[PDB]
RNA sequence: AAGUCUGGGCUAAGUGGUAAAGGAUGUGGCGCCGCGAAGACAGCCAGGAGGUUGGCUUAGAAGCAGCCAUCCUUUAAAGAG
C-alpha cells in the first residue's frame, strides 16, 4: 500500500528487465512492469531503436500508467545522413550531410515537444543540433 | 547606463502599439507551469502577447513618458504587464483569471489595467470576464 | 589546523580574518582551516 | 640546460652589479614580460626552471621567449680545500641581471594564463619581479 | 627477465648448415636454445602478469564503495546486470591485487556480498611494477 | 584619433625639478625648429596610450599656437619602467617617414591548429603624406599554417603611402605552441 | 649638562629597541577604470527552463572524469553549466 507517485524515466529500446530505474522507484506502483515490454514495443518494434520517453503514475489501488515523446534529436538526425554514430570530434570531420529542408521535416517529426510552436526558429534547433554532432547542414 | 535604456525603447514599442495593456504578478509559477499560463495567453491573446514582463521602474517611465494614463494600480512587487491590446484581448481575462484562480494557491493574480485607454480598476476587471 | 608562512584561500568559501594579532583562513571545509605561523 | 657552445676563455673574473640593465628593458616579442627588480647572477637551471614551469601551465600551448642567456661561467673551488693553488673550477653558467631587465615574455595565451604563468616563473627565481605587458612605450623603442 | 616461461610468440626457422660427419641431434637442440635464449633476450623482452576476470555480488547499496575499491586494485571494470537483486559486477583485476580480496569486500559490503574470479589471461604489467620486479 | 595635449614652454628649470612636479620635459623640433617642453605626465600619458607613434598629437602652446606632432622618440627610465623625456616632431606638408599600425585580420590555419601567430611587427616603416596617415592597415593572415610566414611584399598599401623597408623583411608568422609532452628530453 | 619646546603628519606593534623569499580585509594616503535613485553592492522573496542523455569516449560518464563543440529555443532570465 505504498504512495501516489509520479514517475519519470528515460529507458531505451528492448531492454524491458525490471531492474533499476525499473524496481525500488516501480515498486509503488505494485506495476505490471512486464506491461511495459509489451505497451511499448507495439509503438517500437516497427522502429526498433530510438529511447522513447515516459511518465509513469500510481492512485490508490495499485496500478501503474504511462506516457511517451518522440525519439530525440540527435537520433532521428542519425538515420537521414547515412550514420550509425555522430562524428568523434565535432569539428573537422563531418560524416553526413541534411538539407534545409530535410531539417525542417525532422524539425516536423519534434514540433509537438518544443518550446516553440514554429518551422524556422524550430529548424535552427535542429541546424544547433547538427553543429553538436559536427554535420554540415546542407545550405 | 544602460541596457536599461533599449528596454525603455521595447516597452515604448509593445506599449506604442496598444492601448488596453494589463498587468499580472507572475510569482511562483515553475518552468512547465510557466510555459503553459503563457502559450496560453497566446492562444487567446494574438501575436505573441501574454505578458511582456519588465522593470516596473521602467514601466512607470514608460506609462510614464507617453503618459500613457500614469498606471497608478501599484506597480510595487512582481509586475508582469499582459498586453491585451498587442493582442486582441476583450474577455480574454479570462483566459488569465482560470489558469490562475486554479493551477496554484493564487496564480496569474492581477493588479492594474487600463481599457480603450480609460483606467480600469482591481477587481473590476478581474471581473470584467467574469 | 595548517600551520604555515602561506596562509592562503583554499576554495570560494575560505575566509581571511585576522584575530588577535593572527592571520587565519576559516573556512566550512576543516582542511582550510590555516593559521599564519 | 643553457651555456655557451664555446668560449673564448674559459673562466672570468667576478665583475660588479652596479646599475640598471644596460639595454633589454622594453618587451619585444610577446604580450606579457617579467622583469627584474633586482641584480642577481641568475643561473640557467633557474632560467630552465621557470621555462618548464610556464610551459607546464600552458600544457600547450603558446610561446615563451628567453631574453636572457647565462654566459657567465661560475667558479668553485673543491669543498674543504684552501685558499691558493689557483682558480676554481667551472662549476656552471649564470646570466648577470639588473632591475628593468625583462627576462621572459609570453605570446599566444589568455591574459589570466600569461600572469599565473609570469607568477611561477618568478617564484623560480631568487629576485623580486614584476609582471609587465606591452604598451605604447615599448614600440616606442 | 626473471626467468619465467616464454609465451606468445613465432618462432620462424628459415637458414642453416649440416655436417655429414660432426653434427647431431644433440647438437641441433644446442642451437636452437642459443638461438632463442638470445631471440627472447635481443628483442625488448616484458613481464607480463595474470589477470582476473572478477564477479563481485553486492547489494547495490554498495555499489560505487565496490567499483572504487575495483579500480583502486589497479582493476578495469567490464559491466553491472542485477541477480537476486543483489547486483553483479564484472571485472579484470590483476591477481596480484587479489589476495585476502573477501575481508575488503566484506568490510566494503557490510559482509554482505560475495565473489568468484578466475583467470582470463596475461598482459605487461606497469612499466613501473616490471622493473621493481628485476632484483 | 586626432589628438590633442596640453604643451609648456621650459627654460632653465630642472628636468628633475619638472619631473619631480609631475611633468613630463620634452622637446619639440623640425628641420625649421627647436623648442624645449614640458607635458603633465598623467595627461600625455593619457593621449599617448592610445596615440603612440601612430597617430598627430597636437600641442596647443601657450602662446596660442596649435603645433601638429608625430611622438618621435620617448626616453625611458630603465630601473622604473617610466618616461623620462619626449621626443617631438613638428610635422609639415612635405611627406614624411612614419609608423603604420599593422592590423591583422583573420584566424590562420596554423592557429586554430595548435599553435601561434607571432607579430614580429604591429607596425611597419612607411613614406607619406602627413595628409593622409591610414590610422590602420590591415593584413590578412588567414592563409598561413604553423610554418608559414609573410613579409613586407605582400602587404596591401593603401595610397600613398609607399613603404620605407627592405620587401624582404618579414611581418609576422605561424611558430608552434609549447607542448608539455616535448617535455622529456 | 640642556625643551616633558613649537607647528603638520603617521604608527598601536613597546613597532621604535635584530633578518629574507613569501603571506595577509592592519592603518592611512593617492590614482584608475566599474555598477548605481531608469534603484547598484549585502542579505532575503520568485524563477533558474526546453531541443537534450549535445557528439564522441569506458561497462556508465545524463550541464560538472575527459576529448570536441559551445548553437538553438520559449524567454524578464537562465551557461551545452
Ligand atoms: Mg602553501
Ligand atoms: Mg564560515
Ligand atoms: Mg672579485
Ligand atoms: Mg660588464
Ligand atoms: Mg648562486
Ligand atoms: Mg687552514
Ligand atoms: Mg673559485
Ligand atoms: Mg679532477
Ligand atoms: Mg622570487
Ligand atoms: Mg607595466
Ligand atoms: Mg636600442
Ligand atoms: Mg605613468
Ligand atoms: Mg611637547
Ligand atoms: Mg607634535
Ligand atoms: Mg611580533
Ligand atoms: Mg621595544
Ligand atoms: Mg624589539
Ligand atoms: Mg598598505
Ligand atoms: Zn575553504
Amino acid at each position: 500500500k505504498k504512495v501516489v507517485a509520479v514517475v519519470k524515466l528515460q529507458l531505451p529500446a528492448g531492454k524491458a528487465t525490471p531492474a533499476p530505474p525499473v524496481g525500488p522507484a516501480l515498486g509503488q506502483h505494485g506495476a505490471n512492469i512486464m506491461e511495459f515490454v509489451k505497451a511499448f514495443n507495439a509503438a517500437t518494434a516497427n522502429m526498433g531503436d530510438a529511447i522513447v520517453p515516459v511518465e509513469i503514475t500510481i492512485y490508490a489501488d495499485r496500478s501503474f500508467t504511462f506516457v511517451t515523446k518522440t525519439p530525440p534529436a540527435s537520433y532521428l538526425i542519425r538515420k537521414a545522413a547515412g550514420l550509425e554514430k555522430g562524428a568523434h570530434k565535432p569539428g573537422r570531420e563531418k560524416v553526413g550531410r541534411i538539407t534545409w529542408e530535410q531539417v525542417l521535416e525532422i524539425a516536423k517529426q519534434k514540433m509537438p515537444d518544443l518550446n516553440t510552436t514554429d518551422l524556422e526558429a524550430a529548424a535552427r534547433m535542429i541546424a544547433g543540433s547538427a553543429r553538436s554532432m559536427g554535420v554540415e547542414v546542407v545550405g | 547606463k544602460r541596457n536599461v535604456e533599449l528596454l525603455a525603447t521595447l516597452k515604448e514599442n509593445l506599449e506604442r502599439a496598444q492601448g488596453s495593456f494589463f498587468l499580472v504578478n507572475y510569482q511562483g509559477l515553475p518552468a512547465k507551469e510557466t510555459h503553459a499560463l503563457r502559450q496560453a495567453l497566446k492562444q487567446n491573446g494574438a501575436r505573441l502577447f501574454v505578458a511582456k514582463n519588465t522593470l516596473i521602474r521602467l514601466a512607470l517611465k514608460e506609462l510614464g513618458l507617453p503618459e500613457l494614463d500614469g498606471l497608478q494600480g501599484p506597480s510595487a512587487v512582481v509586475f508582469y504587464e499582459d498586453p491585451v491590446a498587442a493582442a486582441k484581448t476583450l474577455v480574454q481575462f479570462a483566459k488569465s483569471n482560470p489558469k490562475g484562480i486554479p493551477q496554484v494557491k493564487s496564480g496569474l493574480l492581477q493588479g492594474q489595467i487600463l481599457t480603450a485607454k480609460d483606467v480600469e480598476a482591481l477587481a473590476e476587471l478581474p471581473t470584467m470576464d467574469e | 589546523m595548517k600551520v604555515r608562512a602561506s596562509v592562503k584561500r583554499i576554495c570560494d568559501k575560505c575566509k581571511v580574518i585576522r584575530r588577535h594579532g593572527r592571520v587565519y583562513v576559516i573556512c566550512e571545509n576543516p582542511k582550510h582551516k590555516q593559521r599564519q605561523g | 640546460m643553457l651555456m655557451p657552445r664555446r668560449m673564448k676563455y674559459r673562466k672570468q673574473q667576478r665583475g660588479r652589479l652596479k646599475g640598471a640593465t644596460k639595454g633589454g628593458d622594453y618587451v619585444a616579442f610577446g604580450d606579457y614580460g617579467l622583469v627584474a627588480l633586482e641584480p642577481a647572477w641568475i643561473t640557467a637551471q633557474q632560467i630552465e626552471a621557470a621555462r618548464v614551469a610556464m610551459v607546464r601551465h600552458f600544457r600547450r600551448g603558446g610561446k615563451i621567449f628567453i631574453r636572457i642567456f647565462p654566459d657567465k661561467p661560475y667558479t668553485k673551488k673543491p669543498l674543504e680545500v684552501r685558499m691558493g693553488k689557483g682558480k676554481g673550477n667551472v662549476e656552471g653558467y649564470v646570466a648577470v641581471v639588473k632591475p628593468g631587465r625583462v627576462m621572459f615574455e609570453v605570446a599566444g595565451v589568455t591574459e589570466e594564463q600569461a600572469m599565473e604563468a609570469l607568477r611561477i616563473a618568478g617564484h623560480k627565481l631568487p629576485i623580486k619581479t614584476k609582471i609587465v605587458r606591452r604598451d605604447a612605450y615599448d614600440e616606442a623603442q | 627477465l626473471i626467468g619465467f616461461p616464454v609465451v606468445d610468440i613465432k618462432v620462424t626457422l628459415y637458414d642453416g648448415s649440416y655436417h655429414e660427419v660432426d653434427s647431431s641431434e644433440m647438437a641441433f637442440k644446442i642451437a636452437g636454445s642459443m638461438a632463442i635464449k638470445e631471440a627472447v633476450q635481443k628483442g625488448d623482452p616484458v613481464i607480463l602478469e595474470p589477470i582476473m576476470r572478477v564477479e563481485v555480488t553486492t547489494p547495490e547499496e554498495y555499489m560505487g564503495d565496490v567499483i572504487g575499491d575495483l579500480n583502486a586494485r589497479r582493476g578495469q571494470i567490464l559491466g553491472m546486470e542485477p541477480r537476486g537483486n543483489a547486483q553483479v559486477i564484472r571485472a579484470f583485476v590483476p591477481l596480484a591485487e587479489m589476495f585476502g580480496y573477501a575481508t575488503d569486500l566484506r568490510s566494503k559490503t557490510q559482509g554482505r556480498g560475495s565473489f568468484v574470479m578466475f583467470f582470463d589471461h596475461y598482459q605487461e604489467v606497469p612499466k613501473q611494477v616490471q622493473e621493481k620486479l628485476i632484483k | 584619433m586626432e589628438y590633442r595635449l596640453k604643451a609648456y614652454y621650459r627654460e632653465g628649470e630642472k628636468p628633475s625639478a619638472l619631473r619631480r612636479a609631475g611633468k613630463l620635459p620634452g622637446v619639440m623640433y623640425n628641420r625649421h625648429l627647436n623648442r624645449k617642453v614640458y607635458v603633465d605626465l598623467v595627461e600625455f600619458d593619457k593621449v599617448f596610450r592610445q596615440a603612440s607613434i601612430h597617430h598627430v598629437i597636437v600641442l596647443e602652446l601657450p602662446d596660442g599656437q596649435s603645433l601638429p606632432t608625430l611622438v618621435r622618440q620617448v626616453n625611458l627610465d630603465k630601473r622604473r619602467r617610466r618616461p623620462e623625456h619626449v621626443d617631438f616632431f613638428v610635422l609639415s606638408d612635405e611627406p614624411v617617414e612614419m609608423y603604420v599600425p599593422l592590423r591583422f585580420v583573420g584566424t590562420p590555419a596554423g592557429v586554430r591548429a595548435g599553435g601561434v601567430l607571432q607579430e614580429i611587427h604591429r607596425d611597419i616603416l612607411v613614406k607619406v603624406s602627413p595628409r593622409n596617415i591610414p590610422e590602420f592597415i590591415e593584413v590578412d593572415v588567414s592563409g598561413l599554417e604553423i610554418g608559414d610566414s609573410l613579409h613586407a611584399s605582400d602587404l596591401k598599401l593603401p595610397p600613398g603611402v609607399e613603404l620605407a623597408v627592405s620587401p624582404e623583411e618579414t611581418i609576422a608568422a605561424v611558430v608552434p605552441p609549447e607542448d608539455v609532452e616535448k617535455l622529456a628530453e
